[PDB]
RNA sequence: UUUUAUUCAUAUAAUUAAUAGGAUAAUAUUUGUAGUUUUUGAUACCAUGAUAAGGAUUAUAAAUUGAAAGUGUUAAUAUCAUAAUCAAAAUUUAUUAUUUAUAUUAAAUAUGUAUGUGUAGAUAAAAUAAGA
């Protein structure tokens, strides 16, 4: 079976690779880094409360300044990123889960 | 700097070399030490917002 | 004859010839088959040519 | 056949059966209506 | 229309996307038409004038016909009154020569 | 020269039996006769070949004469004897080639694709910038600036 | 009832590999003649739908290849004195020797002459003979 | 399971619709609405050589 | 190579005339054209492919931008691109309807216009007449889903279903 | 019983059902008991529409409004951050309910539409409509929508919704609106006496005076409600001294047959 | 001459090539260099026609061209077989191959 | 039973061990991007053959050589320079001939073919050590 | 409401009916989306009215405005899936799964080929048929044709 | 005593019944049309159609550039007319025809692991503008 190309019907079927050094930003990510941070990083409305962020979120300071807790989606029921680190910093979630 | 048209001005100094513990024989890292303890920042959100 | 031309001159006439399509004037003042004051263009389309 | 009815307009099977007009004739004009003329509301 | 796009409710809208595909109006004036005597007693558009009509509709002009396609709006109704807005700053802006 | 990659090689009949598309191409005869012409010396495989090649692709489109006519006996062996001989000069002419070719890059310090011979300074098949570190065929380990077989200067 | 105009009955006809018909499909071809259907201008036929033939948009009534040519046409074209290509290319020739760059004003394609011969015109080495 | 066709003539006229149908159509309407063996056979078969004919077996 | 682009005031000329640059502001002006300042000069790019009669795929207009890196999300691509509106999607979203007689007529205004009720569906019709000859054979294993349970758990008062048997 | 909803209410006021229930009434003859999407409690109706858009709205678990703190998938249970927790990390830019509705003057360019909701919001008293005919406010577009005057396709009686809403003509958004929002006045007054449109009323007639015919009419095209006599009478006047005959006598007919006539002075 | 240019620059000065154009100027028995020829292109336009298929559509519009020119060279052309066509083609695109 | 838990133990472990190999890989790719690469020219064609005292490398090491000093003998940036300086012409990407990508970006000296194969493998850096 | 009265054979089917929603939506959301996208992805000066830091606040207020935007359609069409009409069969778009006139899969437009219910004219299966445009470079040529008709033949005052 | 090739990659998650028209029309607040509640085959079963594999043979000689691809059945599969308890969004999940050595990530998130002298067994394909 074949597909048009850059259109497969998997979604998910990417696998994000461990992170390359020479760009480590050119991949994954937004292709300018003078972009404004998706929607996801932001809240939209009076919400009640949010089950688990999506991997399309940027990773910012606050992440690790604020202390609350973040989960995403993978092969189990649910990931949470536990022990926050400086390191992961302008890089979206999908980048730090190796499904 | 990305290899694409400038990669041999790349220097040492934009590399930190002081958040992690570098093997004294080989050169490789070993391990990296916390980063996000007593962190120091002037403004953690830009200075002209609020 | 034989015909021989240059290429720059060639390509220059194609493009101007393909550009150069709806820049008609159907309305003159010329008499015979052209020239007349309102054009008509009914389009008859149909599912089959002898129809 | 099936549980979706045969659209009768666009189908060619229905259009070109014995019951209706093949595209091999004239293609005329099969009668002249007139509704409005005749009773208008 | 007049095969199955009629005497029902879509054929409004069908009709309406008819209307708005063929919103394009298409006006055209010949140079030689233009160069006459204007009513203040000069040749309406001059040699220089020509040229530079024709350096500012640089593919609008084309075997002496200057043509201008509008699809600005739905309407042709519309579509013609900005193409004649918009020729006469062409020609307003050529008669500078 | 300018082709410098691994290459496999092909036996000679394979090369023949392509007909006027690589063995038979006109334009490559062409070069084959002007190298034999720029050394001075005579193209007789090389128009052997050519005009076997004209007779052959002339009447390749007719069908082949009724073979029950033909006596198996004698005119099968004949025609056997026939197509061998044709084959054979066509192996003389191909190895001509090869061996003219080689001479020339060592003539000419063109150095050629990896592990091909050049009698008088290779002698054991120049490789240079493989995707093996070692030879090939010799499990000889390879410098980084792989062989100077020439002298520097022009 | 909309269905009791699908309910006319067609009476059965009066007599006296698959889908061929051995006795015509088995004539010698060099006596049959190697055609399928009567050989009259192709404009006549329309490729049939949902059916592996081509009827005609005239039931019946063929019309032979004179009913389309001039009388006594040569080849039946509609002119005897040259086929197709040439008679477009006499006519571009004969338009060049008229033509004139004035006329081309006004309109489009038309205006543009024999490119062929125009070309070579505008071209400085063929002038030198 | 198979509707039943009648490819019959006799099974597909009754005479309540004969009835109405001979008013209509009638010899005398008709008749007003309307308008050597060997050789025979022989021209019968040439005859397929016309341009609006086949040679047939 | 690298230059710098020089004009000259008709001023300035030893005879005036009107610049070409000043046509060309002119020009844009009249037409509302967005001039692009960072186009670099040394990209002009021909779409061979479709402007040279050489070629099989000749059309006499450039059907190619010639960059590679081009996409839907850069301004230019949003300003000079178009809308959907009133497109092949506006006419598919309207028309590919799952129920063609849909589209032209509500279905419960043509069933009560030509006929005296609405009609089911043939499918919700053949069920009925299947659960028919269902009851009238074995009249059991039957189920009772319905949608408001109000009316069958607290039937009406004066409600006497009659036994079967 | 295996029935879907235990509980069902009327809709009929109870002043009218027990005099009406005396007139038989014909039922479909396949389906005499109806029970549609009116007839459901409130709390029925608020989970319907709330599992509704799955997909876009708050359906989703993860989406929103879920009011739910535990989520159990793999056979593993996981709590909810609150919002309070969330928007530490996430900064708000929460406008509220004015962001989605846009003005009246970008309904061309949207289609027929102002709000920028999950649904779209018809606005025919007869696509949302739930036993009161449907109703608009853009004061009050929330995601809650305690009217049901939105569209979707996973209520009760969401087909025929969908149908009626595909099945529109031209103009019909917008026709809808402009009929609904201004009408003639009972007493036969023109409908020129609001007053969140005088200022721009007198800000043109005052352009007017001063000559500034293209700035009147650059305002006027921004105007929603029907402008009075005023208006049109200081444009006619103000075309005067340019012997603007073309444009005085389309604003004449931009009022004459398009507006109640009110250009008729 | 074809399309404006000369043969062998068309056919990239390949004798292989030419000789299939020349080969009616011998079969007929005539000289080349009496008759200007043009060659129009009305085809697939390609940057290079230098291949045998080109070649023989040349060759047989030239021996079309010669049998209109002269009626009596139509018998040796005939008997050479230049003005027999071949109804060869090659495969059309197919996603199962 | 207990996978979620050890999958979520397991990839943090495997973060925490990225971490350490995204600081590793960084220093890589600046140490190799600051160290003095190879010759990146193939010495066995017309303009790099001559010897070292005539030809180009005179050239080279009276005019460029403190720039190619500078750049470290990197493939792009001396290629680029050799361009910049048009002593040579157009001839680098016409008549000169250079060294594949993955042999020109050996360290300086190394003598051995068997060279790219003994970088280091952990750090993920898309071959540049 | 699930499964007791439905009245079609296929459930399915009323995701084609859902997914016209989402094209409404789109014609009704693709002006305001791509508006809002241009002015805030936009870094060289709006005008000679607006530079500098007004140009900066004007960009970040347009994405706050979008992001608060909800249920705005942003979608990619090819993300959208497309399911035939008639049998609820899905096809992915540029491939023989789906006819993009018809609008219906592989499945669907078979069956209504092989009965009479589509007008089509048979050709032969590995070629390029009538039209000039496929037969003179196939598929993108009459792509290039079909924009050429029409947007590149208006004068586009 | 004849010729050609073959390492092939995602795969399940929860709810689906109605018709209602607007400017330039001799007048309808029908502006803003308000009577809950007796039914039930596919969230998981329709067996029947197509397809795969796939073959047939007359054209003498002259002229002409001409006068030249055709399918049963056996099989497997499946979404259709036929027999109620449940797959399509949260995708790991392994599903045949791929870029191999002068230059290699810029616009919707778009692949870091198999260099090893191209070295087995089996399998498929064609006499078709090519040149057995």
């Amino acid at each position: 079976r074949k597909y048009p190309f850059l259109r497969r019907p998997h979604i998910k079927n990417t696998h994000s690779m461990n992170p390359s050094a020479p760009y480590f930003w050119s991949f994954m990510t937004a292709k300018s880094q003078m972009a404004f941070l998706p929607e996801e990083n932001y809240i939209t409305g009076d919400w009640t409360g949010k089950f688990f962020v999506s991997k399309r979120q940027v990773y910012t300071l606050q992440h690790a300044t604020s202390g609350a807790k973040v989960r995403v989606k993978s092969f189990p029921s649910i990931f949470e990123f536990n022990s926050p680190s400086r390191w992961n910093i302008g890089k979206e979630m999908n980048t730090l889960t190796k499904p | 700097n990305r290899p694409e048209v400038a990669m041999h001005r790349n220097t040492v100094g934009l590399l930190p070399a002081h958040m992690w513990e570098t093997d004294k024989k080989t050169g490789k890292v070993k391990s990296v030490k916390d980063s996000v303890r007593d962190y120091q920042t002037k403004t953690p959100y830009p200075k002209w917002v609020q | 004859f034989p015909f021989q031309w240059k290429t720059e001159d060639w390509y220059e006439y194609e493009v101007a010839k393909v550009r150069n399509r709806r820049f008609v004037f159907e309305n003159t003042e010329e008499d015979g088959i052209r020239g007349s004051e309102v054009t008509y263009k009914i389009v008859l389309e149909g599912f089959w040519d002898h129809h | 056949v099936g549980y979706t009815p045969v659209n009768p307009d666009t189908s060619p099977m229905v259009a070109y059966s014995q019951y209706h007009w093949h595209y091999n004739l004239p293609q005329g004009m099969e009668r002249p209506h007139s509704v409005n003329r005749t009773f208008a509301a | 229309d007049n095969l199955q796009y009629k005497r029902y409710d879509w054929q409004g809208w069908y009709q309406r996307m008819l209307d708005v595909h063929n919103r394009n109006v298409s006006l055209r004036c010949r140079i030689c038409d233009l160069q006459r005597l204007d009513g203040n007693g000069v040749q309406f558009v001059d040699m220089q004038t020509e040229r530079r009509l024709r350096i500012l509709a640089q593919h609008r002009v084309g075997m002496g016909v200057l043509k201008l396609d509008a699809d600005k709006y739905e309407d042709q109704a519309d579509n013609v009154t900005f193409g004649t807005t918009k020729l006469s700053e062409l020609l307003a802006d050529a008669r500078k020569a | 020269n300018t082709f410098l990659t691994s290459s496999v090689a092909t036996p000679p009949i394979s090369v023949i039996r392509t007909g006027p598309k690589w063995w038979a191409h006109p334009e490559r005869m062409v070069r084959q006769k002007l190298m034999y012409f720029t050394l001075g010396v005579d193209q007789l495989p090389l128009r052997r070949t050519a005009v076997i090649q004209r007779d052959l692709q002339r009447f390749h489109m007719c069908k082949p004469p009724p073979r029950v006519g033909d006596s198996t006996g004698y005119k099968r062996s004949r025609a056997a004897q026939l197509n061998t001989w044709y084959r054979r000069i066509q192996y003389q002419e191909y190895h001509m080639q090869h061996l003219f070719t080689r001479h020339v890059w060592g003539l000419l310090r063109v150095y050629p694709g990896n592990t091909t011979k050049i009698q008088g300074k290779a002698d054991d098949g120049y490789v240079g910038y493989d995707s093996v570190p070692f030879h090939r065929y010799n499990r000889a380990p390879l410098p980084f600036p792989a062989r100077e077989l020439y002298e520097r200067r022009k | 009832y909309y269905w009791s105009r699908y309910r006319m009955p067609t009476q059965m006809p009066k007599f006296d590999n698959e889908f061929i018909d051995p006795i015509d499909d088995k004539f010698p071809m060099s006596i049959r003649g190697p055609l399928v259907r009567p050989d009259v201008p192709e404009d006549q036929y329309v490729d049939s739908w949902y059916i592996c033939t081509s009827m005609t948009h005239h039931m019946g009534d063929y019309r032979p290849w004179s009913a389309s040519a001039p009388p006594n046409a040569f080849r039946f074209r509609p002119f005897n004195e040259f086929d197709a290509k040439g008679r477009e290319y006499v006519q571009y020739m004969r338009e060049f020797a008229r033509f004139d760059p004035r006329k081309s004003r006004g309109n489009g394609q038309k205006g543009f002459p024999f490119r062929d011969a125009y070309l070579t015109k505008m071209n400085e080495a063929n002038q030198k003979t | 399971n198979f509707p039943a066709h009648f490819i019959k003539s006799a099974f597909t006229t009754d005479p309540l619709k004969e009835k109405q149908k001979a008013r209509f159509s009638s010899g005398g309407e008709a008749m007003r609405e309307v308008q050597d063996t060997e050789f025979q056979a022989l021209v019968e078969f040439i005859e397929g050589a016309s341009y609006d004919q086949l040679i047939s077996g | 190579g690298v230059h710098r682009v020089g004009y000259t005031h008709p001023s300035t000329l030893p005879v005036p005339c009107a610049q070409r640059w000043d046509l060309r502001l002119a020009r844009a002006r009249i037409f509302q054209e967005y001039i692009e300042e960072k186009a670099p000069g040394a990209w002009q790019l021909e779409d061979e492919r479709s402007m040279s009669p050489e070629f099989k795929t000749f059309t006499g207009y450039p059907m190619r931008d010639m960059r590679p890196g081009y996409g839907q999300n850069l301004p230019d691509y949003i300003m000079k691109k178009r809308l959907p509106n009133n497109t092949h999607y506006e006419l598919f979203a309207r028309r590919d309807i799952p129920n063609e007689d849909n589209a032209m007529y509500g279905k419960y205004l043509y069933d009560m216009t030509v006929h005296g009720t609405s009609l089911p569906s043939t499918y919700r019709m053949h069920k009925d007449i299947n659960k028919a000859q269902r009851n009238d054979r074995k009249l059991s294993g039957n189920r009772f889903k319905v949608l408001c349970s109000s009316g069958a758990k607290n039937p009406p008062s004066g409600w006497e279903p009659i036994p079967d048997a | 019983v295996s029935g879907v909803f235990s509980k069902g209410r009327g809709i009929g006021h109870e002043a009218t059902t027990s005099i009406l229930r005396y007139i038989p009434r014909a039922r479909v003859p396949w389906q005499p008991s109806r029970f549609g999407r009116e007839n459901l409690t409130a709390a029925d109706m608020a989970r319907l529409w709330s599992r509704g858009r799955y997909r876009d709205g708050p359906g989703n678990y993860n989406s929103g409004y879920c009011t739910e703190r535990t989520h159990v998938l793999e056979e593993n249970t996981v709590s909810i951050i609150p919002r309070r927790e969330l928007e530490k990390y996430m900064p708000d830019i929460t406008i509220g309910p004015k962001a989605l509705v846009t003005p009246v003057s970008l309904m061309n360019a949207r289609n027929g539409h102002r709000v920028t909701h999950d649904l779209l919001h018809s606005y025919d008293p007869h696509i949302g409509r739930l036993g009161k005919p449907a109703v608009v406010d853009h004061d009050n577009i929330t995601v809650e929508d305690p009217n049901r005057v939105g569209l979707n396709a996973a209520t009760l009686d969401c087909r025929g919704r969908i149908y009626r809403w595909l099945r529109r003509g031209p103009f019909f958004q917008v026709d809808n609106y402009f009929r609904r929002s201004v009408k003639l006045n009972r007493d036969g007054t023109l409908p020129t006496d609001f007053v969140h449109e005088a200022p721009l009323m007198r800000k043109i007639i005052r352009l007017a005076h001063r000559g500034h015919l293209k700035a009147a009419c650059e305002e006027y095209r921004r105007v929603t409600t029907v402008p009075p006599v005023e208006v049109y009478r200081a444009l006619t006047a103000c075309c005067v001294p340019g012997a603007k005959l073309a444009d005085a006598v389309s604003i004449f007919e931009d009022g004459d047959s398009k507006l109640f006539y009110v250009s008729r002075d | 001459t074809v399309m404006g240019k000369p043969l062998s620059l068309v056919l990239d000065n390949k004798a292989w090539l030419m000789e299939m154009v020349l080969m009616p100027f011998d079969e007929a028995n005539l000289d080349y260099r009496d008759f200007d020829a043009h060659i129009v292109s009305e085809g697939h336009a390609m940057p290079s026609i230098a291949n045998e298929i080109a070649a023989f559509a040349l060759r047989m519009a030239v021996a079309n061209a010669l049998v209109k020119l002269i009626p009596l060279t139509r018998i040796p052309l005939k008997k050479s077989g230049l003005l027999s066509v071949d109804r060869r083609r090659e495969r059309g695109q197919f996603p199962g191959y | 039973q207990g996978f979620h838990e050890k999958a979520q133990k397991w990839r943090e472990e495997y973060l925490l061990d990225r971490h350490r190999a995204l600081a590793d890989s960084l220093r890589a790719y600046v140490e190799f991007s600051t160290s003095k690469r190879v010759e990146p020219w193939d010495a066995r064609f017309k303009p790099f053959d001559r010897i070292e005292k005539d030809g180009v490398y005179v050239l080279m090491r009276y005019m460029m050589e403190e720039k190619l000093q500078l750049c470290n003998y990197h493939h792009r940036p001396v290629k680029r320079l050799f361009c910049n300086i048009g002593l040579m012409g157009p001839q680098i990407t016409t008549k000169a001939r250079w060294k594949p990508y993955r042999f020109a970006t050996n360290p300086a000296g190394t003598s051995k073919a068997e060279r790219m194969y003994q970088r280091d493998k952990t750090v993920y850096t898309h071959g540049h050590n | 409401m699930r499964h007791i009265g439905q009245d079609v054979p296929k459930r399915h089917t009323h995701f084609v009916l859902e997914s016209r929603l989402m094209y409404e939506k789109s014609f009704r959301d693709c002006w305001l989306h791509s508006v809002c996208r241009a002015i805030s992805q936009l870094d060289e000066p709006l005008s000679k009215t607006v530079v500098g830091t007004h140009q900066k606040m004007l960009q970040r207020k347009v994405t706050c405005f979008q992001y608060n935007q909800y249920g705005l359609f942003k979608t990619p069409y090819y993300r959208l899936a497309n399911v035939d009409r008639y049998h609820a069969v899905q096809g992915v778009a540029g491939t023989r799964e789906w006819v993009p006139y018809v609008n219906v899969s592989y499945w669907t437009m078979n069956k209504m080929v092989r009965g009479g219910n589509l007008l089509v004219h048979r050709v032969h299966y590995t070629g390029w048929g009538t039209d000039s445009h496929l037969k003179k470079g196939g598929w993108e040529h009459r792509w290039n044709k079909v924009l050429q008709r029409n947007v590149l033949q208006y004068s586009r005052i």
